[PDB]
DNA sequence: GCATCCGTGAATCGAGGGTG
DNA sequence: GTGTCAGTAGCTGTCACGGATGC
RNA sequence: CACCCUCGA
């Protein structure tokens, strides 16, 4: 009947009231952190509910079984679990030159370098070349200025 | 803070799926509540969430309060380029301007 | 599971406590799973079944009383018989006084068991009769008894999801006009709290 | 009166008169007024921004 | 209807050095 | 997988003030 | 960068 599915609850709530507030302190001293201890306690008691082969023999210490569960979980966590952006001066000066050696170009070399042989409707050799000569013009201009 | 909240939320999903006792599910929802409360304004209710060294952790609302908050520290007064500082010395020969 | 924003709960004045007219401490008990709260109650079905529920509660109380009286009778008769028997043994009257006080002690314990049970039944019936939304039930055993007995008539819940439900079953405009009615004509003492 | 001003609230004496100016010309009752002294700390938090 | 207790707030800029 | 007692540190050595909170 | 210390007008 349903009284049994309620007996499960009334069995847990009857061990909580006697052992959770004490298990908490154990994990607290071992972690110095009441938040984790709060977590570890629920983890442990869930396992307890999941392992009824321990509480059945009421006459045997359950608390003693619980302490070891927690003590193990903490160390499981203690396994191998153990700025400012530069100033854009250079890059910007570099581009300020690159942009000054872009006006020294022809609109076709420009439209090509700003990107490919599928759009501009020309060969791949025309690409390779226009790229090639355009670069060399860029290199020439830059080194003309003394880069 | 976010990580603790996520841990408790995933545990809540586990408990709901596993049909854990109502006591555990409710006592876990309470902890999720407290953890989200800490995420938004740690220390507002009860004892603050202590970090390593019994140090209260900063929350999202702590990012905006007081002199170190965003408003007073990073909005009302910024730090500026093109500036310097040095010791002052009297210059009698100088003009007022 | 739904959760509450601490800014509107604990920030003074408690915004939620002002919205639902719930005390901040009562709200604290609700949110952090320290007390159940009634979300809804079918008052009409309760009105249509009140007579029958009253009769059944009365019969339960009478059963407690009858069992109590029978048990007390058994103990008192064994007391008289034991005193006569220890008198036949010739024991000194001081020993009989000891046994006498022991019997009175046991009978008092029996009557007090019965009295705690009777007062539990009284409280259960009183709470179910005067049951309204936004009520708090700090005693967990009491709420379990309420669901076990009259669960078909009301609905209750705990935590933040319960307050979510309370906000859902809330008429904003109606409460606003109620507060305005209190404002137009009221005592400063009870008018500031409404303002 | 006929304003939406919540009674007991502290409102700038410009918007008060400007709202009673519309309500007086609308037919409804203008909201009542009473001068109130606020501390600088309290007045600062009451700003519209 | 009133004492208690909660939460808010409390000068500005600047130097070096240590650890988590 | 776990199974006899098995159980915080730290700390109050700030203060004035207003108003929601609570007896 | 989180805190900490010591210091300067």
């Amino acid at each position: 009947v349903s009284g049994a599915a309620a007996a499960e609850a009334a069995l847990m709530r009857a061990l909580y009231d006697e052992h959770a507030a004490v298990l908490w302190r154990y994990a607290l001293r071992l972690t110095g952190d009441a938040a984790q201890a709060e977590d570890v306690v629920q983890e442990t008691l869930l396992r307890a509910w999941q392992h009824p082969e321990v509480i059945g023999d009421t006459a045997r210490p359950a608390r003693a079984w619980l302490f070891t569960v927690a003590r193990n979980m903490i160390i499981d966590e203690r396994r191998s679990a153990r700025q400012s952006t530069p100033d854009e001066v250079n890059a910007a000066l570099d581009r300020l030159l690159i942009a000054d050696a872009l006006a020294q170009l022809s609109a076709e070399h420009r439209a090509v370098i700003q990107r490919i042989a599928t759009d501009l409707g020309i060969a791949e050799g025309t690409v390779k070349s226009r790229l090639h000569y355009a670069v060399r013009a860029l290199r020439l201009t830059l080194q003309e200025l003394g880069v | 803070l976010y990580r603790r909240v996520i841990n408790r939320n995933n545990r809540l999903k586990r408990l709901i799926d596993l049909g854990a006792p109502e006591i555990i599910v409710n006592n876990e929802k309470r902890m999720l509540q407290e953890s989200v409360d800490a995420l938004f304004d740690n220390g507002r209710r009860g004892r603050p969430v202590t970090g390593p060294g019994n140090r209260p952790l900063k929350s999202l609302s702590d990012l905006l309060k007081g002199k170190q908050g965003r408003f007073r520290q990073n909005l009302l007064g910024k730090r500026v380029d093109y500036s310097g500082r040095s010791v002052i010395v009297v210059g009698p020969q100088l003009k007022l301007h | 599971a739904p959760v509450t924003h601490i800014w509107y709960f604990k920030g003074v004045p408690s915004r939620l406590g002002y919205l639902l007219d719930l005390a901040p401490k009562d709200l604290e008990k609700i949110i952090y799973f320290a007390a159940y709260v009634i979300t809804s109650v079918d008052e009409e079905m309760r009105h249509n079944e009140l007579s029958t529920l009253e009769a059944e509660m009365a019969v339960e109380r009478k059963a407690v009383e009858d069992q109590r009286d029978g048990e007390l009778e058994a103990r008192a008769q064994k007391l008289e018989a034991d005193l006569a028997e220890l008198e036949a043994e010739g024991a000194k009257a001081d020993a009989r006084r000891k046994v006498r006080d022991g019997g009175e002690r046991e009978m008092r314990q029996i009557r007090d068991r019965a009295q705690r049970e009777l007062d539990r039944l009284e409280d259960i019936w009183s709470t179910f009769t005067k049951l309204a939304p936004k009520q708090l039930i700090v005693d967990e055993n009491l709420y379990r008894e309420l669901v076990d007995r009259y669960g078909e008539y009301f609905t209750g819940a705990m935590g933040a999801e319960s307050i979510q439900k309370l906000i859902e079953n809330f008429d904003i405009d109606a409460e606003a006009e109620s507060l305005r009615d209190v404002i137009r004509n009221g005592k400063g003492q009870k008018k500031l709290r409404a303002l | 009166g006929s304003t939406e001003f919540l009674p007991g609230s502290l409102i700038d004496r410009a918007e008060f008169e400007a709202e009673n100016r519309r309500v007086v010309a609308e037919g409804g009752e203008p909201a009542a007024g009473r001068p109130v002294l606020m501390g600088i700390t309290k007045a600062s938090l009451a700003t519209d921004s």
